[PDB]
């Protein structure tokens, strides 16, 4: 059931790379100021949005500029580019509303950011990626470390591995030998010999 | 922490709480906060982030 | 971290070994004005401050 | 008896160079190369392709090979440059997973801050090390010498005892661990700034900066700081030899729909173009190349452009509200 | 390595102090303050300079 | 029997006078009693030097049937006793 | 670092009995024996030809991947020691991509390689106690005026 | 169509090692008294001899 | 599990791209070609059979090669071509004159046995057909169509009458009788023919060279349908550029002197800057068609092939010259 069962666990099953998405995951750190008030604190872990993304706050602390608190909260991650404006929404809560938010990073899609599209739940309910398909690896997760009582949802992917260069190579290099006519010459040593 | 009290809730699935007296303070002090949950991490069910 | 120390030693050094601390390292500061009409012409000192 | 007998090579660079090529080639508009990535062939190879084991009949060239390529196509995809970035294998210092994570050979590259274990130092990105130099005792790569400088002094690989103690640090260009102790020596090379490193970085391959995207900003890839001695450089992929690129891409059921619905066997076998032309309604027309990410292979001139790689896999599915991502690389 | 020292020959400054007195031995120090390790540490050392 | 497919007359180990076994262990043969393993090829790692016994695969079986000889038993005048005792449990144990 | 007054102390920590190290060449199948009683388990360290190798044992193969320096000690019945590794065996398909991970945690040491391994014979019953000491080595240069018990 | 292979799946449902199944009696004897016969000790006796 | 393949075609592609990115002066690559080591690599070096040491790529090994180098040579695109190997009906002297393989590539005009036709350029034909007996290279099969259906090499056994002929599609010898059939490619007009051609390999047009003349190649004939064309290189699938460049002892007297023995190895070298009095000076990349490595800047540029010979001994007033094909 730790991370690191999931991914080892094709290793030796599909001896083929996977991931899975939880929100906190290894990355941490953040960089934006947040002007709220009195907010619960309740939702520190539980993400919350603009159209980039959203990502999940371990805690804040709040400090003080005019005298309106400054939450600086602290999270995992990032989905989407941050802006300083941006149209903020507690993935947990419909009831709360943030600040516009100072840091930036983002993180990439085809389409980046936007509304995406329908959003389960708070759809965070945690992803998976592999290239093997499921159905082929959907039973024995659930039936080995991926635990009952959650679903989760699961994008695939694939990679190509091509030897360019190998076949690149030099094949032989050559060389001449000349007399060039420049005029400014006599004839003297030898003679003749080639005639044509 | 005098002792770490680990609790839930059933409404936010996810996550994981515990209680902590550093019993060097009344709240329990932040670098402690970051340090452990670091420490933590290693162990976390990945359904799960403990909190 | 690690190392006790305890009723122990004499020595600084051996602690030294780690006090933990910090350590060198270089930065570069700036662009450059010539004095007068070539830069090559001109040199550098920085006393600490 | 053979007069003359000589001997020559071409340095790991020139497959580098090639690359820097071969990424200015692509084009916007002009004159440069066009690439569209295309799949097809919803018809199955085998009744056994479902089965475990199952390969697909290794693909076939010729202007045969092609038409039947170019007749199943499902659909096409066009490849920003952006989406194509130069990588190196990434190696992390002290990660489990890997074997000998405390263990580093000369000339290893070792990425730092990439997590918690391996972090040293917060609030910064990911660093970029190479370790010179290992611990004096340790292994031969040749059998018949036991000192790491001898076995050095012949050139043969020589693997280190002694495990490193801690991940590399410092900006400073000498500076691994040389003063107190270590057997190891790191060089430092530049930071990842963290974002790339989330949406670029495979755990298997860190993303490796453009000298020109480099030329943008030398601070946000840490490299402003260094030295060069040339002036602005910036062509720090010739440092790092990096020998591959990794074509990024991104399939969607919404331009091909009708891949895409239930019940659909998917597609065996990819297929990438370069620089095909438009489909024109008056073959004296004049030729057009392919803006949009996506044409239906109808849209397309047949058979224009040339292709230079062809796929078989067995059957995948796509499906629709699923989102596909396919990654290509090259080692040229 | 911060410092607690100097202000030497018992200047008003300092308010380091030993106090021998009443039979025993008093010895004074102000609160210390450290910062910006940024790094992990454990214990800490009064070095005599 | 059981040395015979690996070989005959094996030397199975070097024991010291103190009586500690050495195990993979064999004379560079210069100085007899410097020993430097094997898988070495020697001229390295002595990791004993002196004068140790080797061990014949013969002697070698001797000294594990030997130990055999002494047995922990229960006395002839108890053995009659003992035995309904038991005997008497089988009944409990046999429902 | 050599202290002021030309010497130092260090700190240093001990154990039990001696060292053996042994050098074996791998093969495919042989079970790599410590025919020796009194060897410690965590005084045990092997080096494949080039390295150094961890084990689990105590922890976990699901932890890290297929791909991993690594051994297992175990036990045999006859009351030695065996101990072995994975092989998490490596490939490349081209030479494109990374080096592949298959098999199980582990990584397996291709035929012949050379494997010494480092451990200690051990008298653990008089282990304890053991107050008095002494310097039995010879160092040059390195003279210890004095060790300094219980120390720290 | 149904299951097309290549030498695939393991050993049944579940392992037999199977020298241990216990074999009918005659066969036992069938093997058996091959076991007798090519003994080097005596490649005379026939054993169908009663 | 998959199965994938790159066309031959991205041989030529590279090349393309590669042809295209020499540069002029800006941002595009700029080549040079060294030449260095008047010092011997053993006493022996002379002798025959004498191969020098196995180079070594390295910072070392570059630092060395970038010591010794004696002199350095740009080279101009022109001076690079794509090439095929050429092969000639009719030639008696090398085997099987007159025996073709499917789609090899036959020159002729070359030569007055090759000559049908004279007031033409070469010509360059490709062998779609070939007499039906023959030798599969399976040697399990007997049939041409057999062997070749299957898809194993096939050797006729019957030679061809006369090299190919017309501008037509396939020709090919087709109608009246042959086993050959022929289809036309280009005519090489004579002065790029005598000037740039090996007698092993032909060399092929560029594209762009070719968007000039169609008529000076005799492509201008055919039929492409998609307008323009000109990619023909695709059709040869051409994999193999021919560096041309030409060594003089007068830009380089020094090494030229009578009594030298000669450079051992050469090294070309990509995009090196020119010296600089003074380092915070803007870099210079090099124009000029020869520079003494002291001329240029220390490590400049980047040279991706790196060389060892046994001694060759330039001299004053000889003229020396250098061909270097690559297979991308």
């Amino acid at each position: 059931g730790i991370e690191a069962s999931y991914k080892f666990l094709f290793k030796v099953l599909y001896n083929e790379e996977v991931e899975i998405e939880i929100e906190s995951g290894a990355g941490t750190e953040y960089d934006i100021i947040v002007q709220s008030d009195s907010l619960t604190e309740d939702l520190v872990g539980q993400t919350i949005y603009t159209a980039t993304g959203r990502c999940n706050v371990t805690y804040i602390e709040r400090s003080y500029s005019n005298g309106k608190l400054q939450w600086t909260v602290t999270i995992h991650n990032l989905l989407g580019r941050l802006i300083a404006g941006q149209e903020v929404k507690a993935e947990r809560l419909p009831s709360f509303e943030g600040e516009i938010i100072r840091g930036v990073k983002g993180k990439d899609l085809l389409q980046n950011n936007i509304d995406y599209i329908n959003r389960s739940r708070s759809y965070y309910v945690m992803k998976i990626k592999s290239n093997l398909p499921s159905s082929r690896w959907k039973s024995d997760v659930i039936r080995f470390v991926h635990p009952v009582g959650f679903g989760f949802i699961a994008i695939t992917l694939l990679t190509m591995f091509i030897n360019v260069g190998l076949t690149l190579k030099h094949t032989e290099t050559i060389i001449n030998k000349y007399k060039n006519y420049k005029w400014d010459s006599g004839l003297p040593t030898e003679y003749a010999d080639r005639i044509a | 922490i005098q002792a770490v009290q680990t609790f839930t809730d059933s409404t936010k699935p996810g996550y994981a709480f515990i209680a902590a007296k550093p019993k060097s303070g009344l709240y329990l002090t932040t670098v402690q906060r970051e340090d452990i949950k670091n420490y933590l991490k290693d162990y976390n069910l990945a359904p799960i982030t403990p909190s | 971290e690690s190392f006790q120390f305890s009723p122990s030693y004499v020595d600084v050094s051996s602690i030294s070994n780690f006090i933990i601390g910090e350590n060198e390292y270089h930065e570069i500061q700036g662009s450059i004005q010539q004095v007068c009409k070539d830069i090559n012409r001109v040199y550098l000192m920085e006393s600490e401050g | 008896d053979s007069s003359v007998i000589y001997r020559a090579i071409v340095t790991s660079k020139f497959r580098t160079e090639k690359m820097l090529n071969f990424y200015n080639s692509i084009g916007s508009g002009p004159d440069k190369n066009t690439i569209f990535i295309t799949f097809g062939r919803s018809e199955p190879w085998s009744s056994n392709e479902n089965e475990v084991g199952f390969a697909p009949p290794y693909p076939t060239d010729s202007v045969l090979g092609v038409t039947d390529m170019w007749t199943h196509m499902m659909g096409t995809v066009k490849v920003l440059p952006s989406m194509l970035d130069a990588v190196i294998p990434r190696r992390d210092w002290g990660d489990t997973r890997y074997p000998d994570p405390y263990t580093f050979r000369i000339n290893d590259i070792v990425v730092c801050n990439s997590a918690p274990y391996n972090a040293t130092e917060s609030g910064a990105g990911w660093l970029v090390y190479r370790c010179l130099d290992v611990p004096d005792t340790g292994m031969c790569s040749i059998a018949s010498l036991t000192d790491k400088d001898e076995c050095l002094k012949l050139g043969g690989k020589w693997t280190p005892s002694a495990r490193s103690m801690t991940p590399p640090e410092g900006r400073g260009d000498a500076e691994g661990t040389i003063e107190p102790g270590d057997g190891y020596v790191w060089e430092y090379l530049f930071e990842i700034p963290p974002d790339v490193s989330i949406n670029r970085c495979t755990n298997e391959y860190i993303v490796v900066p453009w000298p020109e995207e480099l030329k943008e900003d030398p601070t946000r890839w840490g490299y402003e700081d260094n030295l060069t001695w040339q002036q602005d450089d910036f062509g720090l992929i010739y440092r790092v030899k990096a020998n591959t690129i990794r074509f990024k891409a991104y399939l969607d059921s919404v331009y091909f729909p009708e891949a895409a619905l239930p019940g659909n066997k998917g597609f065996r076998q990819i297929s990438i173009i370069t620089n095909p032309l438009e489909a024109k309604a008056h073959p004296n027309d004049p030729n057009v190349k392919a803006e949009k990410d996506y044409y239906d292979p109808e849209d397309l001139m047949r058979h224009s452009g040339e292709m230079i790689y062809m796929e078989n896999r067995p059957p995948i599915i796509m499906a629709m509200d699923q989102t596909e991502e396919i990654n290509i690389l090259f080692t040229f | 390595t911060k410092v607690i020292e100097n202000i030497p020959e018992t200047s008003p400054d300092r308010l380091v102090h030993e106090y021998w007195d009443d039979g025993d031995c008093t010895i004074v120090m102000p609160n210390v303050k450290f910062t910006g390790f940024k790094k992990y540490a454990s214990g800490m050392l009064f070095y005599k300079a | 029997q059981k040395y015979k497919n690996v070989g005959g007359d094996q030397i199975v180990y070097h024991v010291n006078e103190n009586g500690e076994k050495f195990y993979n262990l064999i004379s560079y043969d210069d100085n007899p009693y410097v020993w430097y393993d094997k898988g070495d090829k020697a001229r390295k790692y002595p990791q004993y030097e002196g004068a140790l016994a080797a061990v014949d695969t013969y002697e070698a079986a001797v000294l594990e049937n030997e130990k055999l000889r002494q047995i922990k038993i229960i006395a002839k005048s108890d053995i009659n006793s003992f035995m309904n005792d038991l005997i008497r449990i089988m009944e409990k144990s046999y429902g | 670092i050599r202290d002021k007054n030309n010497q130092y102390f260090p700190r240093l920590k001990l154990a039990q009995g001696r060292i053996v190290r042994t050098e074996i060449i791998y093969d495919k199948l042989t079970p790599i024996i410590i025919y020796d009683k009194n060897i410690d388990r965590n005084q045990v360290k092997l080096y494949v030809d080039g390295a150094e190798w961890i084990n689990w044992t105590r922890k976990s193969m699901v932890h890290a991947g297929s791909t991993s320096t690594i051994y297992y000690m175990r036990e045999t019945i006859d009351g030695n020691t065996e101990f072995y590794f994975g092989e998490g065996e490596i490939s490349v398909n081209a030479s494109e991509g990374a080096l592949t991970a298959n098999y199980i945690g582990g990584l397996k040491p291709t035929q012949n390689s050379t494997i010494v391994i480092e451990y200690i014979s051990t008298n653990g019953a008089d282990a304890n106690g053991a107050v008095g000491f002494s310097y039995a080595d010879t160092l040059t240069n390195i003279t210890v005026i004095n060790i300094n018990e219980n120390p720290n | 169509a149904n299951t097309p292979v290549n030498y695939q799946l393991t050993r049944t449902a579940n392992a037999i090692p199977e020298i241990f199944v216990g074999g009918t009696f005659a066969e036992i004897k069938q093997n058996l008294i091959e076991w007798l016969n090519g003994q080097n000790e005596f490649l005379d006796y026939d054993f169908e001899g009663s």
